[PDB]
């Protein structure tokens, strides 16, 4: 009676291709077996919390579309929906995808389902601080506090976590400490490339002093000019969803290639800064002429197996499948307890 | 209240604009325009945190966006 339309599993609903739109229902099927987020919407907790006014916001569309396309694929009436109105509310709010990068769109939908969420009705103007000598534990709490009094959200809840980034001037020497938040690491992969490299190694390059670009300077007060200063992250604090993406377009692009390095990462325990972390998703990119085209694995939070999602398809999968060249963006879940 | 930011150009030029957090992203757009030449509805303004790239809208103030004295906003033709 109607294509897509079956009983099925809640949460097994594949994605049609509205003509290269994998990009988008790859990062859907992440954040729709991204737990803490599918039961906030199925659950209806998002309609108190839904902001409107929000001038960093989308009138509360985005989080809108999101949630009904979520109770549609966890409905159980279907094995594929098509996400037309949801795609509309994207491309109208961010033009770019129209006519892509699945990390840039999950970027933006990150950013998107925050500010339609956000439990700040009237955020106030805030002077942001460096450390100016204080401990850590001090600015650290200092700097969330101030991004709590500006952004409160479900997405803040399970996606934000905190760097304390220290800069130095190459020219006069001035040492800057900031606690600066984030929702999702972007990891660099060795260079020249290795045929394998664990996870763990590509998080030490992201923790690893390095000089910024020329064309990325940083504004010395000292000096008075931008400059080429060192800048040194730590992670700080961890948050319950980790999204982990693999740096793998590193190339000039004339070379039109990617970095097809083996990346070892855990499926189980992987441990960052004393937390302990369980994969329960993966984008994967497989390269071809026009962007290639994306995927994803998920454990279903229902059954706890994995899946493969490839647009419509959707099928079991084993975890031993899931290392491979083609992951590229990965979703961690805090373990509650270890040991 | 007045404070000092920056707009980087395509070119990697640094301008630097004397605006308050009550600015409107238009007002800004405007003394861009005073400086540089282009056209308001030409210009792109980005501005990159570590947790958000938030493309500046006309109708807001610099202080929607917790922009910051000394930030830089990045500024793309389109
Ligand atoms: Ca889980
Ligand atoms: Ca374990
Ligand atoms: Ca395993
Ligand atoms: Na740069
Ligand atoms: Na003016
Ligand atoms: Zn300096």
């Amino acid at each position: 009676s109607e294509p897509g339309r079956n009983n099925e599993q809640p949460g097994l609903c594949g994605l049609s291709n509205l003509g290269n739109t994998c990009f988008m229902n790859s990062a859907i099927q992440c954040l729709s077996n991204t737990p803490p987020l599918t039961e906030y919407f199925l659950n209806d907790k998002y309609q108190e919390e839904l902001n409107f006014d929000n001038p960093l916001g989308m009138r509360g569309e985005i989080a809108k579309s999101y949630a009904e396309l979520i109770k549609q694929m966890w409905s159980g009436k279907f094995s594929y929906v098509t996400p037309r109105a949801f795609k509309t509310q994207v491309g109208r709010f961010a033009p770019q995808f129209s006519g892509q990068d699945c990390q840039e769109l999950l970027a933006f939908l990150l950013d998107g389902l925050h500010e339609d969420l956000n439990r700040i009705r009237k955020k106030p103007y805030i002077q942001l601080k460096d450390a100016d000598g204080r401990p850590d534990k001090v600015v650290a709490e200092e700097a969330w506090e101030n991004h709590l009094k500006r952004n409160d959200s479900i997405i803040v809840d399970i996606f934000h976590g905190l760097f304390k980034s220290t800069l130095v001037c190459p020219e006069c020497a001035k040492i800057s400490v900031t606690f600066d938040p984030f929702c999702y690491l972007t990891l660099p992969l060795p260079m020249p490339k290795k045929p394998f490299v664990k996870l763990k190694d590509c998080i030490e390059l992201f923790t690893t002093k390095e000089k910024l670009g020329a064309e990325d300077p940083w504004y010395c007060p000292n000096c008075k000019e931008h400059q080429q200063a060192t800048k040194k992250l730590d992670l700080w604090s961890l948050p319950p969803v980790l999204v982990v993406h693999l740096k793998r377009f590193s190339y000039s692009r004339y070379m039109r290639d990617k970095l097809d390095t083996l990346v070892d990462f855990p499926i189980n325990d992987l441990d960052m800064s004393g937390c302990r972390y369980n994969l329960i998703a993966v984008s994967n990119h497989y390269g071809g002429m026009g962007g290639g085209h994306y995927t994803a694995f998920a454990k279903n939070k229902d059954d706890g197996k994995w899946y493969y999602f490839d647009d419509s398809s959707v099928s079991t999968a084993s975890e031993d499948q899931i290392v491979s060249k083609a992951a590229y963006v990965l979703f961690y879940q805090r373990q509650d307890s270890s040991g | 209240a007045a404070m000092q930011i920056f707009v980087k150009t395509p070119t990697g030029k640094f301008i630097s604009l004397e605006v308050e957090p009550s600015d409107t992203i238009e007002n800004v757009k405007a003394k861009i325009q005073d400086k540089e030449g282009i056209p308001p509805d030409q210009q792109r303004l980005i501005f990159r945190q570590t947790w958000a790239s938030k493309q500046l809208e006309d109708g807001r103030t610099l202080s929607d966006y917790n922009i910051q004295k000394e930030s830089t906003l990045h500024l793309v033709l389109r």
